[PDB]
């Protein structure tokens, strides 16, 4: 349809709550070629957000249920297949992503800001398939999201300054990728409290439309930090 | 208190 | 498949809040043509509840959009036909659970608590038709939830005590099909008024097993009473 | 607060 039809439609599906049709709706904007706006950026990354984060938030519970019913032999086994079903809508969902990621998204992205964006949904859908995976094709999930985090953290750190939201939600997903996925509790610190002070050190860098963003981010660095000193 | 939020 | 295999996978669906498979696997144990125990006939109201209450809550999100772009012409047909899509997919879920109960829940129905049950469902599921009906069309609709209400109204009445949750829980539906459909803030009133002072009058008949599920109905029986009286 | 929830 018109792109703008599209738009004001996901913009009514996120009020609805309806976030497969919001999904749907900034998929076919997508799929136009055209760079997004930071609004319909936005309006895409919060759609499969919340389309992803249903899927993982069912997956913790099962399994969750799945290892509580261990010495339940018939109740186990239907945690499994369900579990099982919601990683399979889960990986799809993903592949999806970054299959948008890759076609149109991080290729036609002009500008640094658009392209840290996106190498941090990357990273972030590839961290979302790692939370399933196992073995070695793990191993390959995990090495392709630090490898978005990274790019997108070197690009952040030449071009943005250090107060600027998306390097501070940046540097938020990539150091949870440390603690995580790598079980690493102190190189997600020591990145996180980088971030922190870095962003206290030059706060005269920060904007009056973005400062209630980077402070949020900041306060949720410092949960990471007093959750992770613990 | 995790990753970013919308 | 086997309907203890369906029912144990609803109860995860639920723990997992993945409503649509909930309903899906309710659905198939009542389309089986045995009769639902009490533990498979909530979980068929808890999942349809679920599954409808999402279309009526964005349909009210979506309706009340549309009245505050009265004067945005582009903004206002583009939340009229939302609240028409979603309106679509609320009738759907409607007919299918009135084709449930019609068809395999209310026939069957052995027990005089099972069918106060499945009578005040076709009144609440007609109501929610009602609340997006509009003319003759709504008109008949309003008519069969009143039938509905009234049939299990009478039935619980001479049936069950004052004190039965599902009775109470009737006549907490009943007097809001009377404010809210019929617009009589006080054929409501008396009937939660009559339910809660009769409950109070026999408070000796309530049960051990049920009477934290009938003290909370007497509580929202008294909250719309309050709020009506404003 | 209005009818009757899960």
């Amino acid at each position: 349809m018109d792109k703008n039809e599209l738009v004001q439609k996901a913009k009514l599906a996120e009020q609805a709550e309806r976030y497969d049709d919001m999904a749907a709706c900034m998929k076919s904007v997508t799929e136009q070629g055209a760079e997004l706006s930071n609004e319909e950026r936005n309006l895409l990354s919060v759609a499969y957000k919340n389309v992803v984060g249903a899927r993982r938030s069912s997956w913790r519970v099962v399994s969750s249920i799945e290892q509580k019913t261990e010495g339940a032999e018939k109740k186990q086994q239907m945690a499994r297949e369900y579990r099982e079903k919601i990683e399979t809508e889960l990986r799809d969902i993903c592949n999806d992503v970054l299959s948008l990621l890759e076609k149109f998204l991080i290729p036609n992205a002009s500008q640094a800001e658009s392209k840290v964006f996106y190498l941090k949904m990357k990273g972030d859908y590839y961290r979302y398939l790692a939370e399933v995976a196992a073995g070695d094709d793990k191993k390959g999930i995990v090495d392709q999201s630090q490898q978005a985090y990274q790019e997108a953290f070197e690009i952040s750190k030449k071009e943005m300054q250090p107060t600027h939201p998306i390097r501070l939600g940046l540097a938020l997903n990539f150091s949870v990728f440390y603690y995580e996925i790598l079980n690493s509790p102190e190189k997600a610190c020591s990145l996180a409290k980088t971030a922190f002070d870095e962003a206290i050190a030059e706060l005269d860098t920060l904007s009056e439309e973005s400062y209630k963003d980077s402070t949020l981010i900041m306060q949720l660095l410092r949960d990471n930090l007093t959750l992770w000193t613990s | 208190g995790g990753s970013l939020p919308n």
